[PDB]
């Protein structure tokens, strides 16, 4: 499994681009939130990787295989800030049924 | 047995779904009695291991059957010549591509055209002219 | 300047994604091809009379007797067909890069596809051939379907008993009013547009790499026009009766039917699905819904990825709903005998299972292999 | 005057390709024959010779036209 | 509009004029080995399916024609 | 058929085997139950609109 | 700070009086 | 040629001038050629 | 077009083929299980070859 | 089921193949001859061949061959006058039925469109009118019927047309069968679609321009779009 | 869940009465005898 | 959402004068009389048939065939009476009060009246009457009075030598089409 995630890894080709898995999230009300929670050195890396990315979609090239972005070196830092929007979103939810 | 013998009996460049199938398994069949040999000697590590190892060596084999099927069968029908050595050899030579990529070489890409389309290509021939291969004593 | 306000805003300083591909050129010849739709719609207008006795001549003495007539009706022809094609390939730009998110502008888009839909059948009625002429019965006596209201209605839009001159005229008025109601809808389509901006082809926020319009996109879409204009001139100028049907150079006999009918090529994916179902009215349904499944699609994804540029499995889900799409384009064509029928019925199964369940059961599995479900 | 048609069609006629299809036809007709009290026909055995026929008289009746 | 669109901080972006660049820069010279590169990142995604739709596509043509042929039996 | 109403009015004869045949019919069986004279005043005469009532 | 790097080369893509022509 | 951009290119206006009246001629010489090779392509099957 | 496209297609490609093939065919573990179990297979594969031509 | 008609080397089957004059020339004169008795070509007029394969005076003599009447007279209905170049082609039974009646319940279809109509229909055109082979064992064709492998159903009410040697060309290019079916093919592919030579020139004019603006425009577009094609981006956080 | 709910039993009966209202207008224009 | 504010900016939270008078009515009854036109033509334009043979039939069967066609028609005519009469008005409520510094509106307004004018001229044209045929061929000389390419001007419009069908068919064209660029 470890092996097929890294083979799906190589084949979802974001790495390629120099980005992160949570550069790829859509930015929904709680990914903007996470987003926006964010300190500033990894918001402005974040940015930097998207503009690049969008760079090299708009040139239909990708980065070379040494600059690629290895599956296990990718880091899930939207991640953590994440949970937490999703599980504020959802107590304040269930405490509208109340 | 009946089945495999079918390929021959429509004209070529008819029929390639019958043909590109029967290729495939023989490719396949081949795949299997490759891998089991694969296995026995060079035996793997883990029962797994080789179970996969049978896998790629039958699709690989089972590939290489299919395009060489298609690619004749669609040669000819395109080019609407059924008799036609050059149909076969597009074949081989789109089947030796199939294993130069599974093997991920361009190298055994180039031998693989060649050698396997030349290969086929004299299959195509040896029916046309009526070779006859392992015969019985006639002297 | 209040127009020029408005002007610059959205044609030369609208920020536009620096990275967007050749396919969003398309939605704009889809406005070009509307205005060359009108101005040629105009000019067969001056000379065409909607009366059945005298709709197929005054065809005729366009195509003989008024000066570069049959280059204008061709052109109007073809135009019809250069537009499905750049509508097709529009909406399937929507699909795969996830730009159904922007849900107003899906919807709008998909009120204006049957609008467009709805002004080219009643169109290709218009010149009264024998092919126009049983293409309407067939595809009116579809409404006929509805079991109290129907009946009635169809007569209605009928006019009359059956299909005739009363028709004809009232489709001449409907086919020369609905484009500019087209173009009404294009306008709020781009207004519901401008207020979020045009997608990516990665599908990620492009606010940090934006560019203006008026020397980026302006150019290509210049570059895309002339590609367009070249493809719809050489299928007029060379092959003019490609796409078109040979059965409709005969003149309207209600004795007789052409022996083999079929939709125009646009409209038979449909066709087919319609023609799976055995009840009529599930075909109608079917048939609505195979318009409208996408009209659905923005609540069906999933996924945590706006586009499919990095998702591989979808990606190969939509290809397979490409193939079996080109499929029921074949199928329609193809006459009633086996085996079309079951592949055309495979083939509708097919289609509403990949759009409706297996796409988002494909992004749920996506988001699990990327650690995030 | 002889048709070019006449020509071109012997030629092409006199392969065996078509010999042979004319002969399945001939072996219809003659089904036909014998089999007199029945529904079957030989349309479409001729249609097929014919096509081939054809086919490539087309192919070269047009060079011998005028 | 511009100016209000996103915040980026410390990315520098260089450019060149374009009277002052090449047209087609290495055109075909990486033009050809990123179109191939390029097909080989799809075909795998794009052609397979479509290779069978040509394929039922074939098979059912010929299936029908065998249809419409008479029945040796019948009528014998 | 002579066009009445804009549509096809099929009149038509019919033969003893005819006649015969169309009685054979099962009317329970037939899709639309309607046997061959409940549709006609004559037996060797037949009446009909030519609409499929298909499309 | 700001003199850390120089300008990337861009001689692939930059050509090689001539003003008014280009 | 420098003296092109100086005479042509340079000034809008003369930017200009030298298309629309290369225009003017343009079409005289393209239906001119463009027939040419017209009519050649079929030179035996026209009128005459 | 001599030395190495002339060289590498010709001479030396057939080096190569036999080369590699021989490495396969010759890499074995030299244990008797093994070679025994490829008897096995001939068996069943001489087995077929008469059964399915009877 | 129906035979296929073959595809034949037209002189103007090519891309940018114009049509042969003088075959139309001939086949005016095949339709003139002969199928004019039964056949309306309702929306080809005299006027219609200036230009194409008669000059103007000449046209005038073909139109001045035909009596055509005029209605509105002061007192009187019809004293069919000589044809004018205005005039359109002389329909044979002016009403439908006639013809009706007189093909035996066909009813030859005008042929200005026929060969835009038909599938295929240069090459149906001429297979109908040289397919008229010998019908097949257990065919049953009803009174006044013809055999032709191509017609739909093989069971044209139209009998043979076309005797070698029917008419005389005024060229005299020998009257075969088939240069006299060839001819009539162009003709009535003239007739449904007089501008077809006009047309292709247009569309040699079409790829000349293409072939020029395409790569020009191109070029200002990759020159508007190298700036950001060659833009460098590079982040230096502090 | 609850709260939900009570909005919805709130609504309801209001929403009944309009549905009444297009009852009567739907008929109405339709002038559908068998009302 | 996005449409609804361009509603709330243009005919609810506008801001008006709270003292103006019922002449400033008038405006927007010229676009409900536009709508109404437009409806009242569309309902025309099922049955008109623009032929110079069967123009004056049709408009006949409109208004005795046609249920409610009389209804439809004199709705249409008169309608075109009642647009005009409140265009005058507005006219006369911008050149009384001084509403015409609004240059940018004035000059909008000066080209909708043209566009107003030329449509009516050729709506009248259009059921080939007696007085159409005649009034047409008055105005389209009137053209001829340009002083160079006056003629040619003329003959292209009618389309022929003389007013006859080639006009007809393409003043029915251009009166179906002007009103929405009218309404734009
Ligand atoms: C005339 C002149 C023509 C000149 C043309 C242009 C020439 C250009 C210059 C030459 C060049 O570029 O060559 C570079 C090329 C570079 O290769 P390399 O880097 O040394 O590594 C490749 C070696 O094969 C590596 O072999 P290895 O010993 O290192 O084994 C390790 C290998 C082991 O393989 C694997 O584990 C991966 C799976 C590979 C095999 C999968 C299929 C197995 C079944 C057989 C193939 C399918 C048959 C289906 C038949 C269907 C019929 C309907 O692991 C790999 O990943 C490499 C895969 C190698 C595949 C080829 C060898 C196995 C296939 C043949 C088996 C039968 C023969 C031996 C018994 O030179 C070669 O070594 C060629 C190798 C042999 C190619 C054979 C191709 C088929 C020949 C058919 C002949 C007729 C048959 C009938
Ligand atoms: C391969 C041979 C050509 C080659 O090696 O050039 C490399 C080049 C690829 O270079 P790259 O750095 O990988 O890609 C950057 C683009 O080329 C950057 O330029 P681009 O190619 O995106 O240019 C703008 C684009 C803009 O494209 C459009 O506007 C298309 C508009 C919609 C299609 C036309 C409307 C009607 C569609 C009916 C269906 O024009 C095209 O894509 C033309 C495509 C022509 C395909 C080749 C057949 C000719 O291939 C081309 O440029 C193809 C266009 C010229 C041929
Ligand atoms: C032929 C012309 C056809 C015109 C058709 C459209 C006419 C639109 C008139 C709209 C209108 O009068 O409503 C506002 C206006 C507002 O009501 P209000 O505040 O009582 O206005 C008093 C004065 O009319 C307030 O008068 P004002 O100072 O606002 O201006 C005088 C007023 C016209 O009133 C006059 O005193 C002059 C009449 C001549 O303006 C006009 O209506 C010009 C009509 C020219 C004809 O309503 C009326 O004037 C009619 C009331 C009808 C009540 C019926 C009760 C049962
Ligand atoms: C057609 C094949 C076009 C093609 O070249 O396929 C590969 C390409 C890959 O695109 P992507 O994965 O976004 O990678 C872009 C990298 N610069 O694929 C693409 O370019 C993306 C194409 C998306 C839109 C394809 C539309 C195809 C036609 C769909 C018509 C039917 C749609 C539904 C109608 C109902
Ligand atoms: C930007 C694209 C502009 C249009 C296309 C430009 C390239 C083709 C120009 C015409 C080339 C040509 O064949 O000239 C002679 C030819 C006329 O032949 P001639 O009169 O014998 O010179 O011109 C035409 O092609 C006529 C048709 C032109 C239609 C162009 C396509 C866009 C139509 C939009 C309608 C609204
Ligand atoms: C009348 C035919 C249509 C025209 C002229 C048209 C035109 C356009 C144009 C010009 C754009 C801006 C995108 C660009 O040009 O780069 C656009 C965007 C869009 N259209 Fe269409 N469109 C049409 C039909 C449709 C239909 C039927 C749909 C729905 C299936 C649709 C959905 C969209 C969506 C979702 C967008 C936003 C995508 C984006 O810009 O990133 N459109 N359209
Ligand atoms: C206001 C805009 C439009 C006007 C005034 C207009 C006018 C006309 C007229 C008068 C005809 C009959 C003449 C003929 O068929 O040769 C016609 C035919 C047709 N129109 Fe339009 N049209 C317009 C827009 C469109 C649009 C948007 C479409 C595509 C949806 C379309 C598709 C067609 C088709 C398919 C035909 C029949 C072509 C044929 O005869 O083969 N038109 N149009
Ligand atoms: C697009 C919208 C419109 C359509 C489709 C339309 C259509 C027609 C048609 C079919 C007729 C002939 C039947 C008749 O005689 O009334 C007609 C006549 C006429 N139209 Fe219009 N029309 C439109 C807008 C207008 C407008 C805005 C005006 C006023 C400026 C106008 C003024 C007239 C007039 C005066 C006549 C002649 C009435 C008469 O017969 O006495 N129309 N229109
Ligand atoms: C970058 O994003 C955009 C964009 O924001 C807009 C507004 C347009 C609209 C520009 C056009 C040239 C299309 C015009 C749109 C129409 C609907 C034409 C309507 C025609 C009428 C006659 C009305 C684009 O084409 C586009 O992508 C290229
Ligand atoms: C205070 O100033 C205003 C004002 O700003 C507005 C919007 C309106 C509203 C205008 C209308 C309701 C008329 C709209 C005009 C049209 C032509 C409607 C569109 C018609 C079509 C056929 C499209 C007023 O009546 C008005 O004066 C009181």
């Amino acid at each position: 499994l470890d092996g097929f995630r890294k083979w799906y890894y190589n084949a979802a080709g974001f790495n390629k681009l120099g980005l992160m898995r949570d550069d790829t999230l859509h930015e929904t009300e709680d990914v903007k939130e996470a987003i926006r929670r964010l300190p500033e050195d990894l918001y402005n890396d974040r940015m930097f990787r998207i503009k690049r990315a969008l760079d090299l979609t708009m040139r239909h090239q990708i980065l070379p295989k040494d600059q690629w972005t290895k599956y296990e070196e990718d880091k899930f830092y939207l991640e953590p800030y994440l949970k937490e929007v999703i599980r504020e979103r959802k107590e304040r939810e269930e405490w509208a049924k109340k | 047995k009946r089945f495999f013998e079918s390929y021959h009996e429509v004209p070529d460049g008819t029929q390639c779904h019958r043909k590109t199938y029967i290729t495939t398994a023989l490719g396949g069949i081949c795949g299997i009695i490759g891998s089991a040999y694969s296995v026995s000697l060079n035996p793997a590590d883990s029962t797994l291991e080789a179970v996969a190892r049978v896998g790629r060596y039958t699709f690989t084999a089972a590939a290489i059957g299919a395009m060489f099927g298609l690619t004749t069968c669609v040669s000819a029908q395109v080019r609407e010549k059924p008799d036609d050595p050059l149909n076969y050899f597009i074949g081989g030579c789109a089947g030796g591509l199939t294993l130069g990529a599974r093997t991920h070489s361009y190298g055994t890409a180039a031998m693989g055209c060649v050698y396997m389309g030349t290969a086929a290509a004299l299959f195509k021939i040896g029916k046309l002219e009526g070779w006859e291969l392992f015969p019985t004593p006639k002297v | 300047h209040p127009l020029f306000k408005i002007i610059n805003h959205s044609f030369i300083d609208l920020p536009a994604p620096s990275n967007i591909s050749s396919w969003w050129n398309f939605g704009s010849l889809l406005g070009v091809c509307l205005m060359v739709q009108i101005i040629t719609g105009l000019f067969l207008a001056m000379h065409y009379t909607s009366d059945t006795m005298t709709a197929f001549s005054s065809v005729t003495h366009i195509c003989r007797d008024v000066n570069y007539g049959w280059l204008i009706r061709y052109m109007h022809a073809n135009g019809a067909s250069m537009f499905f094609i750049c509508l097709f390939l529009h909406v399937g730009r929507g699909l795969y890069y996830g730009s159904y998110t922007f849900m107003e502008t899906w919807n709008i888009g998909v009120l204006l596809l049957f609008a467009v839909m709805a002004t080219a059948f009643m169109g290709y009625v218009l010149p009264w051939g024998q092919m126009s002429f049983w293409g309407a019965t067939v595809i009116t006596n579809l409404l006929s379907a509805i079991p109290y209201i129907g009946t009635t209605l169809v007569e209605w839009i009928w006019g009359g008993f059956s299909v005739d001159k009363a028709t004809l005229t009232r489709f001449f008025a409907f086919h020369f009013i609905l484009p500019f109601i087209i173009a009404a809808l294009a306008i709020v389509h781009l207004l519901f547009l401008h207020e979020t901006g045009s997608n990516n082809p990665t599908g990620l926020n492009s606010d940090a790499d934006k560019i203006p319009f008026h020397p980026y996109y302006t150019i290509k879409d210049i570059l895309g026009i002339l590609i367009m204009f070249l493809i719809l001139m050489t299928l007029v100028l060379f092959f003019p009766d490609m796409l078109g049907d040979p059965d409709n150079y005969m003149p309207a006999n209600p004795l007789n039917t052409p022996p083999h009918i079929k939709p125009e090529w646009y409209f038979l994916f449909a066709y087919a699905i319609l023609r799976s179902i055995p009840n009529k009215l599930g075909g109608v349904l079917a048939l609505i819904l195979s318009i409208l499944i996408l009209a659905l699609m923005p609540f069906l994804h999933t996924s945590k990825q706006r586009s499919l540029m990095f998702r591989p499995i979808t990606q190969i889900l939509y290809w397979i709903l490409v193939a079996n799409l080109l499929i029921l384009t074949w199928i329609g064509g193809q006459p009633v005998e086996h085996p079309f029928i079951i592949i055309g019925q495979l083939a509708s199964i097919s289609y509403f299972s990949i759009i409706l369940i297996l796409m988002p059961i494909s992004g749920i599995i996506e988001d699990k292999m990327l650690k995030l479900y | 005057l002889v048709d070019p048609l006449t020509t071109v069609r012997e030629h092409c006629e006199q392969l065996e390709k078509c010999v042979k299809a004319r002969e399945r036809l001939e072996l219809c007709d003659n089904r036909v024959s014998s089999r007199s009290q029945t529904e079957e026909d030989c349309t479409e055995e001729l249609f097929d010779f014919l096509h081939a026929r054809d086919h490539c008289v087309a192919h070269k009746l047009f060079k011998n036209l005028k | 509009e511009f100016g209000n669109l996103a915040r980026i901080r410390h990315v520098i972006s260089y450019s060149l004029s374009p009277f002052e660049q090449r047209a087609f820069p290495s055109y075909f010279s990486k033009g050809i080995p990123n179109v191939l590169r390029r097909t080989r990142e799809r075909i795998l995604r794009v052609a397979p399916p479509f290779v069978v739709v040509y394929l039922i596509y074939t098979w059912g043509n010929q299936e029908f024609e065998q249809s419409k042929r008479k029945n040796p039996a019948m009528y014998e | 058929a002579f066009k009445w109403r804009g549509k096809p009015l099929f009149v038509r004869h019919r033969t003893k085997k005819e006649i015969d045949q169309e009685a054979a019919v099962e009317v329970s069986q037939l899709r639309d139950p309607q046997h061959d004279l409940d549709r006609v005043k004559k037996p060797e005469w037949v009446i009909l609109i030519g609409v499929c009532t298909h499309l | 700070s700001h003199t850390d790097v120089k300008v990337p080369d861009f001689s692939d893509y930059r050509r090689a009086e001539s003003s008014e022509a280009r | 040629p420098s003296r092109l951009y100086s005479l042509l290119f340079r000034r809008t206006s003369t930017f200009a001038l030298t298309i629309a009246v290369g225009a003017l001629f343009f079409e005289r010489a393209f239906d001119q050629g463009a027939d040419a090779i017209y009519e050649h392509i079929n030179e035996g099957k026209l009128w005459k | 077009l001599d030395l190495i496209w002339l060289e590498k297609t010709i001479p030396k490609s057939t080096s190569t083929l036999h080369t590699n093939m021989t490495t396969l065919t010759t890499n074995q573990k030299g244990l008797i299980k093994l070679y025994f179990m490829s008897f096995l297979i001939n068996i069943i594969l001489i087995i077929i070859l008469y059964s399915i031509n009877l | 089921l129906e035979l296929h008609p073959p595809s034949y080397p037209w002189s103007h089957r090519g891309l940018l193949s114009s049509l042969d004059h003088t075959s139309i020339r001939r086949g005016f004169q095949v339709y003139k001859q002969v199928c004019s008795s039964c056949h309306s070509m309702d929306y080809v007029a005299y006027r219609h061949l200036v230009g194409v394969c008669y000059t103007e005076e000449e046209a005038k003599a073909l139109a001045e061959e035909v009596e055509v009447q005029d209605g509105p007279n002061d007192d009187g209905e019809m004293f069919m006058r000589p044809g004018k170049l205005s005039d359109y082609f002389p329909k044979p039974y002016p009403n439908p039925e006639a013809a009706r009646a007189a093909n035996n319940g066909a009813l030859p279809p005008d042929l200005s469109y026929i060969v835009r109509a038909r599938h295929g229909g240069e090459d149906y055109v001429f297979s109908l009118l040289t397919g008229y082979c010998e019908p097949p064992t257990g065919v049953s064709l009803r009174e006044g019927l013809y055999f032709n492998p191509y017609f739909p159903g093989q069971a044209i009410g139209m009998a043979p047309p076309i005797y070698t040697e029917v008419l005389e060309y005024d060229d005299g290019t020998p009257a075969t069968m088939s240069q006299v079916a060839k001819d009539v093919a162009t003709f009535l592919r003239w007739a449904s679609e007089p501008e077809h030579d006009h047309r292709k020139r247009m569309g040699l004019k079409m790829l000349l321009m293409m072939g020029l603006l395409l790569p020009l425009t191109y070029a200002m577009k990759r020159h508007k779009w190298s700036v950001l094609k060659s833009r460098k981006l590079a982040y230096r956080p502090p | 869940g609850p709260r939900y709910r009570e909005l919805a039993r709130n609504w309801i009966p209001t929403a009944g009465m309009w549905g009444t209202v297009g009852a009567v207008g739907l008929v109405w224009a339709t002038d559908w005898r068998l009302i």
